[PDB]
């Protein structure tokens, strides 16, 4: 906060956006200093654009900044998937600090639906001496982002010792995600076989494995 | 010119995070800006403070000021930071980062060059390396020819672990996947690669797992069921 953006904007494929930014006459009033920032999931904020509406070499031409009183503003023209990001704003503050505005996250609408792909791993025999027994469900390639798994054991439905995490973007703008069932070597074992099920946009892939 | 964050990824509540910026490919006594910047999860963007490179003046974000302390050393070509009387809310991404400025007056500054970002995770609980295990390759999921291989690393604490596979000179077709937290308060992932089918038996594989937090690395050979 102390600079304010909107917490979220979403646009289509194609579609150009604005995103604003709020500040005060001691920030984006008081100097030719607003940067902005690009931030992806795993990276270090990238500079987009710096004194309001300067490109730094090797920042794309569908980019551009300006100000307004008070409130300054990033357009990103001919919005693709990469687009996806939070972005920020900040700037320079009369008494020589440094203030961020909140972050936008910016959501492109429109890609291609992708049914994921389902890999299924049995536990390790190392670990299965250890007594305990885990199965990885590793699921990738999917869009939008949003799978429902659902283990089962000999066709029975298992609710505990599951733990799925929140699907998270690849390098080509898919979406991956991971489930994994914690069991002890008794549990493995004394079935025939267990079951992973992946179901997205009204589809299901189903893989087993087997002691 | 390049920045590089290090220090301990786990800090009792209370107590004092120390990190240290090292920066390579310029001096650090130039005219810039060095700056901290971190981020909290869910949280936004976060300046901490500077220092000046010339003449070393900090400043800090008024409501961070009465427990920071930046530094520099000139030789060693470092800036850090001191944070005190640490709680949860300091659990942050922390990133350095250069302030290149023209006329500061009429223009301010701006971050052109960033750090990697090193997590620091504030928490009574001990250090926890991982236990690694071999994902057997299994075909029916890849394309015609191919497999996928991986490793599970399994329970550690903090975040992150860093998986490599044949020491970085495997890089095409690795997947890392995002860790999952257990209720026992400890993490997971894996990382598999998909490779030749032809290759197997003839091509050794060995995922790399880096856990710095607890100073623990594992090349894990990945073997086929006996």
């Amino acid at each position: 906060s102390a600079l304010t953006q909107p917490p979220s904007v979403s646009k289509s494929l194609g579609q150009s956006v604005t995103i604003s930014c709020s500040g005060t006459s001691s920030d984006i009033g008081a100097y030719n200093g607003v940067s902005w920032y690009q931030h992806h999931s795993g990276t270090a904020p990238r500079l987009l654009i710096y004194e309001v509406s300067k490109r730094p070499s090797g920042v794309s031409d569908r980019f551009s900044g300006s100000k307004s009183g008070n409130t300054a503003s990033l357009t990103i023209s001919g919005l693709q998937a990469e687009d996806e990001a939070d972005y920020y704003c900040g700037s320079y503050r009369s008494g020589s600090t440094w203030v961020f505005g909140g972050g936008t996250r910016l959501t492109v609408l429109g890609q291609p639906k992708a049914s994921p792909t389902v890999t299924l791993f049995p536990p390790s025999s190392e670990e299965l001496q250890a007594n305990k027994a885990t199965l990885v469900c590793l699921i990738s390639d999917f869009y939008p982002g949003v799978v429902k798994v659902a283990w089962k054991a000999d066709g029975s439905a298992v609710n505990a010792g599951v733990e799925t995490t929140t699907p998270s973007k690849q390098s080509n703008n898919k979406y991956a995600a991971s489930s994994y069932l914690s069991l002890t070597s008794d549990q493995w074992k004394s079935h025939k076989s267990y079951s992973c099920q992946v179901t997205h946009e009204g589809s299901t892939v189903e893989k087993t494995v087997a002691p | 010119v390049q920045l590089q964050e290090s220090g301990p990824g786990l800090v009792k509540p209370s107590e004092t995070l120390s990190l240290t910026c090292a920066v390579s490919g310029g001096s650090i006594g130039d005219d810039y800006y060095w700056n901290w910047i971190r981020q909290p999860p869910g949280k936004g963007l976060e300046w901490i403070g500077s220092i000046y490179g010339s003449f070393g003046g900090t400043n800090y974000n008024p409501s961070l000021k009465n427990r920071v302390t930046i530094s520099m050393d000139t030789s060693k070509n470092q800036f850090s930071l001191k944070l005190s009387s640490v709680t949860a809310a300091d659990t942050a991404v922390y990133y350095c980062a250069r302030g290149s400025y023209n006329i500061v007056v009429l223009f301010g500054y701006y971050f052109d060059y960033w750090g990697q970002g090193v997590l620091v995770t504030v928490s009574s609980a001990s250090t926890k390396g991982p236990s690694v295990f071999p994902l057997a390759p299994s075909s029916r999921s890849t394309s015609e020819s191919t497999a996928a291989l991986g490793c599970l690393v399994k329970d550690y604490f903090p975040e992150p672990v860093t998986v490599s596979w044949n020491s970085g000179s495997l890089t095409s077709g690795v997947h890392t996947f995002p860790a999952v937290l257990q209720s026992s308060g400890l993490y997971s992932l894996s990382s598999v690669v998909t490779v030749p089918s032809s290759s197997l038996g003839t091509q050794t594989y060995v995922c790399n797992v880096n856990h710095k937090p607890s100073n623990t690395k594992v090349d894990k050979r990945v073997e086929i069921k006996t």
